[PDB]
């Protein structure tokens, strides 16, 4: 009587609903605890158990702390969990383990810090050569590093191994989709979903594809699909989002941000999509919030830093939107329109001196514009 | 014993004999793990261009701050091979030791701190680096000759600069090197004290005629344009070395204004059959082009020598000056306003910004360009007269 | 001195991205601790904690094994389910959530829908893919 | 072409279609562009890399 | 030390638990972090041994063959069962019976290193 | 590319830049009066009264880097 | 699209000669390769190499 | 007051801090006025990568006279300068001649065989190189670069190595005989090596050193334990994966072993790494061929062979390439041209000796399976053949 409530939890997370089998999942690891199955099932919803209780009333504990990883990993908090591998989880363990690899390389890759884990997996890469579970994650963190030679190794040693495992197929069109090609990408992931449904990966896929395509149906149908076959998966949720933007209407792009913004919170992307929604409808109080809290997430943005500036120079806060631009700069000092922005807020503050060498820049940076800029500079002196 | 194959790895790296030298570093390294026999290995890798390995060499026993010296060929290694942001890594971003009868060890890595942020376009903190480099040690001169020659302080800075450091390591030779270094300092600012320490070089010391003093009485005469002097002093000169490039854009430039086709062809070719990747000789070949009104065509060369080279104020600047001379004159601006951004701190560029705002009769931009300029430097008759 | 031995296992990191990992990480926290450092600290009847979409009435019912103003009520209890606690619906004006809303269980039907042939016509799909 | 004469291959390969634009971006031409801005040094050795260097996408 | 083979033998008990019903992703999971804490214990231990053949055991049944074939390959002359996943992966794959036979021929005669366990599925 | 009437009933094209003309399009019943380009720069249409319409082809930042972070 | 040219000597045809005494180089490994994808070649190679040289569309 | 000065010069040049240490060597220079300070100013050149100007100060004020060590450095600087004649001419044809550090004549003697290998008069390259080695044995690139291209049977290597004598080393020759043992050819004296292999093992804790691990990786590779070389050069090459003299065996025993993926990525790093290196385009050359794509294998092996003359492998793989497309009128003379390149070496005899088995002459293979067979009484090929 333990086993069963598994079987009624995973029937209940496929058919309707996943309240109910998240509840009978909880029951079963009441009834036993090493039922690490359950855990995963409820860990794929955004659901959590009391630890505590659960696992106590030194094995025990090392248990409650990988469970305690994956809560903290499905909850999208990695820095605690690296902290806990850093302290618990000892290296005989850590880099041995398989699995604790896999997760230590998908919380690293959460954040932006790319190298570490191409490191840490590509040495699970290593362990095990024939791996195919959850590799989907290496080829989308190649594509990110805009890398070919790694992924047509992955691509190749996965074809050789598995011609039929529906994660090969999926690095496949991944390269295709990194090369040149979005067709073939397309037709990749249609085989990808055709050998295996339930994938919710390669619908959103599709869709991203489908989207760059400039093909708006289509990829409002691969996401939802995707949607059909994992409720939550804020991928799909987010190119909804951006279809619903370059459609214009925003309330709906709003809706999907937002959906997208609740199950991973710590994401300056999805913040900023949220923010710019709120400005569409026109909230720029709540919008500076969503800004306000980006920001201060993660430095070193230049997306959160840009809407900052943008969205205190339209409602002058110029005390600390000529500082929030400076920083801009000096974390970037390529982008061309946020220059001018810099040189008008210069302008505004009453410093010729630096605003002359700013429309310098800006003009260096943007030769058809430069006009617009020559007036700036007319309108400086 | 051991000592016997130091010292013969020694005399075989300098000898460039690399096969043994390596060899021998090698086998002393896996004798004793003694950091510097890796930092002697790494030397002999970092000769014979092989930094990859000395670079995976000192990285995969994490010998690197244990001892500095190892560090810094570390951070050479990697600024030589363009991965900027791991040798800011290993060196830091600012100086982490601020509270022999060589260099001082923290000094080279200050220098090279502040080569790393002039590579990435971080002009204000190279700046203040390679100040901080040259006044932690004096026996450094290579920051010193950097800020000078990419003009990174304006005149009257660079000359506090030199006022501020002391000379008290060098003891004996305080007077001498006092001189030697002021023969490479900035122009345009109390020129008579330089002819009168030239001077004091030139006689009392056996240092009458060598190739930096001369260098030196070229680039004033250039400045004072007394071009038949700048003609017979590099001459004089390049009768000894024909390949010096320290002085070959003054004379390149004298030749220019003398217009001695014949005399620049030479050189041009000269040039050409032995130094085809330096940007010296295309420089030399684009000037032959506009020493002829080849403006158009020239314009391609002035193209290759900036981008075989960066950073070559000649380069952009003829660039600069081919877009300008014949039409076109929309983007000369453009070309202006890279040249002023990309290389701070010369009046040069922000005068002829200011020139051009004046030829398409925009009138206060003209006028802010050019207080900008008399700002970076006070003593020039061009913005004056501007 | 702060630790940045797990972030990144090679021994030495640029001092920006010391002060980049420690202003992040310090922001991150506070969002989940409060509706300092990492190093000093990591710490801070039913099993079931909680689950996306459902209150804590929706947990004890569970337990036991189960005109304007009205539907304002109903306008913004759906999007407490949907939005799992979003504290910026109280912030949206009150004509703002109807037409949200009635996108709402417009995406959700679709849903219902995908989540519910001749013998020569039907093997060319195999054939063709 | 007589002053063009005095090239390396690799190095005439990277000048063959070069342009360089007034405001200092820089399009080189690959017998795919590496349109980057000039006066860093990591975009001449990234075109000398990719004129030079194997590239294989391997199926 | 004196907890060490407590909670090694109550993570054996745990496998052969979850194997005994149709649970095989937690079997999975328990079968790894079993075979990544033995690696500190020495080869010549039986407690290596029989962590390995149940991660074995436990990556034949959740179909990925080749992982399976691979980590019995690495020792598939310690253990009786090991050499049973190597013939079971070779015969599923059809590769490296060759080896295989030289293993399985060799342990049959020498019967009529480690031969005889208590473990689940331990062949006759 | 010029229309013609009551002269040749012709078409003319033209290049400002240098001032030469390239190729010349005939073959009209009445005079050319209504031409027009298309989108791309290709197509070009000619009105005419012999009722033809005749159709030629002479022709063929790090905002981005965040959106490509989620995919 | 024009390749490179080797030199820039442009003295062309002509009927008496200077510089030219009969002189050969010793044969190297470059040799024996240039003489070996000779050996595949019914015509010079440095016919094969203008007519394999791309004309202009 | 000098002495303040050199040192300066010298921590310069340590540093790689070259306008700095130019700077300085011309003032010594100028101030003392001696031919040494030439010879530093000209070291500074020579490593700032310009020649021209090392050598024309050398030049200027003849100076190659008055000192042994400035000639020798203007003579390399018109070695690497691509000028052999003259060099030659400076230096010497013949010997002018027949503590720590090196005794400078063989120095001089080595500069000479490598500008007589540049000019392909092989014979006078042995000759040279033999004198050096015998003059001195300190310089162990008389002995490297003599034994690395095969320019001579290893039988009179092992010859020349006993008659060298290692009695002025003194103290440090009980290490210092061994180690040079160790480079000599492996294909005779087998035994001899593996002895010498434990002894540097054992009582001088040098079994990590590199040079033991190719050694042991060249002996597995003789006897073709392929296995033991993917075993061991993984093991080394975790280390260090760009040492050049220990791809071109890694590169041969992973195409026996027959994978594509692993020699992939090392070619394709390598290509990154070293784009102007012939290792790496002859890595190229064999995933190619693993890959069975012979028509890319025949450009992709004549780049190497371009690249480096002295590099047989190329050469071998050509000829192989050859073979495999399907016409071998070529690669007959292919194998011959191959053959006449590299006397000493039996392999290229051995395949120029299949390839005659594939025309049906078997009257001229008999004689060169009786030579190749004379040095390799046992190996699977031979044997088979």
């Amino acid at each position: 009587l333990a086993t069963l409530n598994c079987l009624l939890g995973n029937l209940y997370m496929k058919l309707d609903h996943s309240k109910e089998g998240a509840f009978y999942h909880s029951e079963a690891l009441a009834i036993n605890p090493y039922l690490w199955e359950s855990y995963e099932a409820i860990c794929k919803m955004r659901a959590t158990v009391d630890l505590k209780r659960v696992f106590f009333d030194t094995l025990p504990e090392i248990m409650y702390n990988f469970a305690l990883i994956l809560r903290s990993s499905s909850q999208y908090n990695s820095f605690k969990a690296i902290r806990l591998f850093e302290s618990q989880i000892p290296s005989h363990i850590k880099d041995t383990m398989p699995w604790c690899l896999v997760q230590l390389g998908k919380l690293h890759f959460e954040i932006i810090n790319y190298d570490m884990s191409l490191k840490y997996f590509n040495r699970l890469k290593d362990l095990q050569p024939a791996r195919v579970k959850d590799m989907e994650i290496f080829s989308t963190l190649l594509w990110h590093l805009h890398d070919k030679v790694k992924s047509s190794n992955l691509a190749n040693g996965l074809m050789d191994t598995m011609p039929n495992k529906p994660e090969t197929w999926c690095c496949i069109g991944n390269l295709l989709s990194l090369q040149k090609d979005h067709d073939a990408a397309i037709k990749a992931f249609e085989k990808a979903t055709q050998l295996d449904p339930n994938f919710a990966y390669a619908y959103t896929l599709q869709g991203h594809e489908h989207s760059s395509n400039d093909s708006s149906d289509s990829a409002k149908t691969c996401y939802r699909k995707a949607l059909a076959c994992d409720p939550q998966h804020y991928n799909a949720y987010y190119g909804l989002g951006t279809s619903a933007m370059k459609l214009g209407q925003y309330e709906e792009a709003l809706l999907y941000f937002e959906k997208a913004r609740s199950i991973n919170p710590v994401n300056v992307v999805l913040i900023c999509c949220c923010g710019g929604s709120l400005e569409k409808l026109g909230y720029k109080e709540k919008a500076l919030q969503y800004y306000e809290l980006a920001c201060h997430l993660q430095p070193t943005s230049s997306l959160s830093k840009y809407k900052m500036g943008q969205l205190l120079y339209s409602m002058t806060r110029y005390n600390v939107a000529l500082q929030t631009f400076e920083e801009l700069v000096k974390l970037v000092p390529d982008d061309a329109t946020a220059h001018y922005l810099l040189g008008q807020t210069y302008r505004i503050v009453g410093r010729k001196k630096d605003a002359i060498k700013e429309l310098t820049v800006a003009m260096n940076l943007d030769p058809k514009g430069n006009q617009v800029i020559i007036d700036e500079l007319q309108k400086c002196h | 014993a051991i000592e016997r194959l130091r010292l013969w790895r020694f005399d075989a790296l300098m000898q460039h004999m690399y096969r043994t030298a390596e060899y021998i570093a090698d086998k002393v390294y896996n004798i004793s793990n003694d950091p510097d026999d890796a930092f002697w290995l790494g030397q002999v890798y970092y000769n014979n261009n092989q930094y990859v390995r000395a670079v995976e060499l000192i990285t995969r026993n994490n010998l690197d701050g244990v001892n500095i010296l190892c560090r810094y060929l570390l951070g050479l290694s990697f600024v030589k091979l363009q991965r900027f942001d791991d040798a800011l890594d290993v060196i830091g971003e600012y100086n982490p030791f601020s509270e022999d009868g060589g260099i001082k060890m923290e000094s080279s890595l200050c220098f090279l701190r502040g080569k790393i942020y002039f590579a990435q376009n971080n002009f204000n903190k190279a700046r203040d680096a390679f100040r901080e480099a040259i006044l932690v040690d004096i026996k450094n001169f290579e920051a010193f000759e950097m800020l000078l020659s990419k003009n990174l302080l304006t005149p009257q800075e660079e000359w506090d600069l030199f006022d501020s450091l002391d000379f008290k390591e060098f003891g004996e030779d305080k007077e001498i090197m006092k001189n030697l270094y002021k023969i490479n300092l900035s122009k345009y600012i109390n020129t008579e004290d330089i002819t009168k320490s030239n001077e004091i070089l030139a006689k009392d010391y056996k240092l009458a005629d060598n190739v930096d003093v001369v260098r030196s009485k070229v680039d004033i005469c250039y400045t004072q344009c007394k071009f038949n002097e700048c003609l017979e002093l590099c001459e004089t000169v390049l009768e000894n070395d024909e390949f010096n490039t320290n002085i070959l854009p003054a004379y390149i430039g004298c030749l220019y204004e003398l217009s001695n086709k014949n005399k620049l062809f030479l050189l041009s070719h000269r040039l050409a059959e032995t130094f085809p990747k330096s940007a010296i000789t295309w420089f030399s070949v684009a000037t032959y082009y506009m020493s002829l009104d080849r403006i158009s065509e020239a314009q391609k060369y002035y193209s290759k020598s900036s981008i075989l080279d960066p950073s070559f104020a000649a380069a952009w600047l003829g660039f600069a000056h081919t877009y300008a001379l014949e039409g076109e004159q929309d983007q000369a601006l453009t070309a202006y306003s890279t040249a002023s951004r990309f290389f701070p701190g010369m009046h040069l560029p922000k005068l002829f910004l200011g020139m051009q705002f004046m030829a398409m009769n925009s009138l206060n931009l003209a006028e802010s360009y050019f207080v900008l300029a008399y700002d970076i430097c006070p003593n020039d008759p061009l913005v004056l007269n501007e | 001195q702060y630790d940045y031995s797990p972030f990144c296992e090679r021994n030495t990191l640029r001092e920006s991205r010391i002060d980049s990992f420690l202003k992040a990480e310090r922001a991150a926290h506070c969002l989940v601790f409060h509706k300092y450092r990492p190093d000093i600290d990591i710490m801070c009847s039913m099993l079931l904690e909680s689950v996306p979409g459902c209150n804590k009435e929706d947990l004890e019912r569970l337990s036991r094994r189960e005109r304007l103003d009205d539907i304002i009520n109903h306008e913004t209890n759906a999007l407490k389910s949907f939005w799992n606690d979003s504290g910026l619906v109280n912030s949206l004006q009150s004509h703002h959530l109807h037409e949200e809303y009635l996108l709402l269980q417009e995406e959700l039907k679709n849903v219902y829908k995908i989540k519910c042939e001749s013998l020569r016509d039907k093997c060319r799909r195999h054939y063709s893919n | 072409r007589y002053w063009n004469s005095f090239h390396d291959e690799d190095d005439w390969n990277l000048f063959n279609g070069m342009e360089l634009e007034s405001n200092g971006v820089v399009t080189f031409a690959g017998q795919e562009t590496i349109t980057g801005s000039i006066f860093d040094r990591r975009i001449t050795q990234l075109a000398y890399a990719r004129n030079n260097g194997w590239h294989e996408l391997a199926l | 030390d004196d907890q060490a083979l407590s909670t090694i033998i109550q993570l054996q008990d745990c496998i052969q638990q979850a194997i005994q019903q149709l649970n095989y992703s937690t079997a999975e999971f328990l079968a790894e972090l079993l075979y990544a804490e033995c690696s500190i214990l020495d080869k010549s231990s039986v407690y290596w041994s029989d962590a390995v053949y149940l991660y074995a055991l436990s990556l034949f049944l959740n179909k990925s063959y080749h992982t399976a074939f691979q980590i019995s390959k690495e020792f598939k002359e310690y253990h009786l069962g090991i050499a049973y996943i190597f013939g079971r992966c070779a015969l599923q794959l059809s590769q490296g019976v060759n080896e295989a036979i030289l293993t399985l021929l060799s342990i049959i005669n020498v019967f009529s290193m480690v031969l005889n366990s208590n473990l689940v599925h331990i062949p006759d | 590319v010029t229309s013609h009437g009551y002269s040749k009933y012709n078409l003319t094209l033209w290049d400002c830049n240098s001032m030469d003309p390239i190729a010349i399009l005939k073959g009209h019943s009445f005079r050319v009066l209504h031409l027009t380009l298309s989108n791309d720069g290709t197509t070009v249409v000619s009105g005419a009264g012999d009722e033809t319409l005749r159709y030629w082809k002479l022709f063929d930042s790090l905002i981005f880097d965040a959106f490509n972070q989620i995919r | 699209e024009i390749t490179r040219p080797s030199s820039n000597s442009v003295r062309g045809a002509s009927l008496l000669t200077y510089q030219q005494r009969k002189g050969r180089r010793l044969s190297a490994a470059s040799l024996l390769q240039s003489q070996f994808f000779d050996s595949m070649s019914p015509v010079r190679p440095d016919s094969k190499q203008l007519l394999l040289s791309p004309g202009k569309q």
